[PDB]
């Protein structure tokens, strides 16, 4: 809520204060790594706001890595697969998702979730990116 | 009956405060009477 | 700009037995309220000074009752839909009998070894469980594993809640929900039950609330100052709880459980508990659920009597006396106010000036003035009186709540203080002009001229003309008379070039030789008086500001 208050200051402010791609990444990251309570609805609404701002804001490698991490944690696997496909086209890619093994290693969780659900064809494509 | 309605009307919108200069909305309401404009 | 961020939150949560103890340390163990002989608080009673404090901390210090047997919280069992029944996926009927009827639940736990093929709720008693099994394993060895094969009371429910695998609940509910989807008033109802159960399980996982806290092991006790009904309910719970620990039965557990239900939320079982005077006991759930007109006053002012003003402004009068050394200290300043020393009223006028008060657009702010008499005097366009103390409150009263920056109503933007009643008739009579036509002349016709409006008004004061007698007024401004947009009734055109245009309400003299344009208005002193009053009001305010 601390980061989201700053985001609202920017989203409903003047033109020079409008959020950029980095601004969305910080607010998304705040909800993905929240200590308590379910935050998947907050992330999905922020994603919708970012998509509505497409004429001015476009994603980068961090945006997809955070979204893969969030949807994997809440076991929204089919959405994590969509954003992992977009993450493949960015150089570096899976290393950003790995986060050097921090935050419960989001790269491994994505692989584990694919194995647990029998999405093997997606699992092999994930290894190709790695 | 008027007081009970007033209490419910205030309750449902008690939190509404003018907090921004411009929300930056794009949509508007189309109108095709003078007092409503 | 950057918002001035302010992050404050409050949360409610179910309370652990450990937190209940941490509140008190403090155990109330006796049903005594006050001693009969010494009239002192009984030791270790509901008013014990070692538990709650000497006779301000008694308003905030909690105690607790150590229940010999756990009891379910009546909020989470009986208020439909039941939370405990939904979380355990058992009907409230089969779960209420485990609390208030003589039933027993087999296999309450699943995380420890068991060796009997019993399961479910047994309305009767197991015959072999009464003699054969306790004899075979001996009573001392039987008590160790007794409350693992079949249990009874609210304690059995707490074991089920504590042993729940909340992650298993989510997966079982989801697969059952989808199975019903592939396949009419029961399927829809069962689907809603499963969604609530998996929603309930998820919240426990991501919070620090334990579902077993829905069964109370300790009973927090309200501070004594908040219970100077509730005391009798507390004694009733203590009395039966002390009786139960002396026996150590199931019938006594029901008495303890029922008493706690009455204390927490009565009127949830049917006929509520009633005392000897036929009064239903109130639980904690019930607990939580002259003016006189003054026409000469200004719009922003009001009149206060001395008797009312001196009480409202007593703190300021005392400070004024001390500041100007008319009183040595606080004690002396009170005596002069008590004795009506005339210097008090001089100070009262000083401190009242510039200090607005709130009168309860139902509540407004006025500048008070001292008036003679005993009544509050209000202006005709308008009992609690509030005196703002802080400078922040005094600024708001003067700058936001005064009766001149709120002249428009927020509903549609209409003015609020429009003259009414006697004010309105006075203007109507004043501006009702001259009689016309057959009301002015008995016969078909087949007036004074005034150089300026002050001469016309002066002639009226000398009783030379009446208020509604017609007159001609020499007009030396532009043609600003509201009238019917009509052409002249008659034009009198002299052969030397001057022509007179006679309208219904004014005469205009023009010429084809000169640029002259003379205007004479047919009016009354009433219309002149109304125009002058507004014009002089505008001119007077401009000169004064």
């Amino acid at each position: 809520e601390v980061a989201y208050a700053t985001f609202e200051n920017m989203e409903y402010g003047e033109d020079f204060m409008k959020p950029d791609t980095e601004t969305y990444n910080w607010v998304i990251q705040a909800y993905t790594r929240a200590d308590s309570y379910d935050r998947v609805q907050d992330v999905a609404e922020l994603l919708g706001m970012m998509v509505e701002d497409y004429k001015r804001v476009q994603p980068n490698v961090k945006t997809h890595a955070l979204l893969v991490e969030c949807f994997t944690k809440y076991c929204v696997v089919k959405e994590a697969i969509r954003h992992f496909r977009a993450l493949k086209n960015f150089e570096g890619g899976t290393k950003v998702l790995h986060n050097a093994g921090n935050f419960e290693d989001p790269l491994s969780l994505y692989l584990r979730a694919l194995c647990r659900e029998g999405r093997i064809v997606e699992l092999i494509d994930a290894l190709d990116a790695m | 009956d008027a007081g009970y309605l007033t209490r419910r009307l205030v309750e449902v919108v008690q939190h509404i405060v003018v907090r921004r200069t411009d929300c930056g909305t794009i949509r508007g309401i189309s109108v095709s009477f003078i007092q409503t404009l | 700009m950057i918002d001035r961020y302010k992050h404050q939150q409050l949360r409610i949560g179910l309370v652990s037995p450990q937190q209940i103890s941490a509140w008190a340390t403090g155990e109330v163990t006796k049903p005594y309220t006050f001693h009969y002989k010494t009239n002192k608080p009984e030791k270790d009673g509901l008013f014990c000074e070692r538990i709650f404090g000497p006779i301000r901390i008694r308003r905030y210090q909690m105690g607790y009752i150590k229940l010999t047997c756990p009891v379910t919280h009546v909020w989470y069992l009986k208020r439909l839909p039941s939370y405990i029944a939904n979380l355990l996926d058992k009907p409230l009927k089969e779960l209420e009998g485990l609390v208030y009827c003589d039933f027993s639940f087999a296999r309450p736990i699943t995380k420890k070894p068991t060796f009997l093929r019993l399961r479910g709720s047994f309305e009767y008693e197991i015959q072999s469980w009464k003699y054969s099994i306790p004899l075979f394993f001996t009573t001392q060895g039987f008590e160790i594993f007794r409350n693992r094969e079949i249990s009874t009371g609210a304690g059995a429910i707490r074991e089920q809640l504590a042993d729940l695998d909340l992650r298993i609940i989510i997966e079982n509910s989801l697969v059952e929900w989808k199975q019903l989807g592939e396949e009419d008033r029961k399927i829809v109802r069962r689907k809603d039950f499963l969604v609530r159960r998996m929603e309930l399980a998820k919240h426990f996982i991501r919070t620090n609330i334990e579902p077993e806290w829905m069964v109370l092991c300790l009973l927090p006790v309200l501070p004594p100052e908040l219970r100077p009904d509730i005391n009798e309910l507390y004694r009733r719970v203590i009395y039966r709880n002390n009786t139960l620990t002396d026996l150590l039965v199931m019938c006594q557990e029901k008495l303890v459980q029922e008493a706690v239900d009455t204390l927490l939320d009565n009127g949830i079982r049917g006929q509520p508990m009633r005392d000897g005077h036929n009064k239903v006991y109130k639980s904690f759930s019930d607990v939580i659920e002259v003016i006189v007109v003054g026409p000469s006053l200004s719009l922003h002012r009001c009149g206060l009597p001395r008797e009312i003003a001196i009480e409202l402004f007593q703190t300021f009068v005392i400070r004024g006396l001390i500041r100007q050394h008319l009183a040595s200290n606080i004690g002396v300043a009170k005596s002069q106010i008590r004795e009506k020393k005339p210097i008090v009223w001089e100070i009262l006028q000083e401190v009242m000036q510039g200090h607005p008060v709130l009168l309860n657009l139902g509540i407004q702010s006025f500048q008070p003035i001292l008036v003679e008499g005993r009544t509050i005097c209000l202006h005709p366009l308008v009992m609690a009186v509030h005196v703002p103390l802080s400078l922040e409150a005094q600024a708001e009263a003067r700058l936001l709540m005064f009766s001149h920056m709120n002249l428009l109503s927020p509903a549609i933007g209409d003015p609020i203080s429009v003259p009414t009643q006697d004010m309105l008739i006075g203007l109507y009579v004043l501006t009702s002009g001259t009689r016309r036509g057959i009301c002015a002349n008995r016969y078909n016709p087949c007036e004074p001229f005034f150089c300026n409006s002050y001469d016309a008004i002066g002639a009226y004061r000398q009783k030379r003309i009446n208020l509604d007698s017609p007159l001609w007024l020499r007009w030396q401004l532009d043609q600003r008379v509201i009238a019917s947009k009509e052409v002249p009734i008659e034009v009198h055109y002299e052969s030397f070039g001057n022509y007179h245009e006679i309208y219904a309400h004014y005469l205009i003299v023009r010429s084809v030789k000169k640029e002259t344009l003379y205007i004479y208005i047919r009016t009354t002193v009433g219309h002149i008086s109304f125009y002058r009053e507004i014009e002089e009001a505008i001119q007077g305010f401009s000169q004064a500001c």
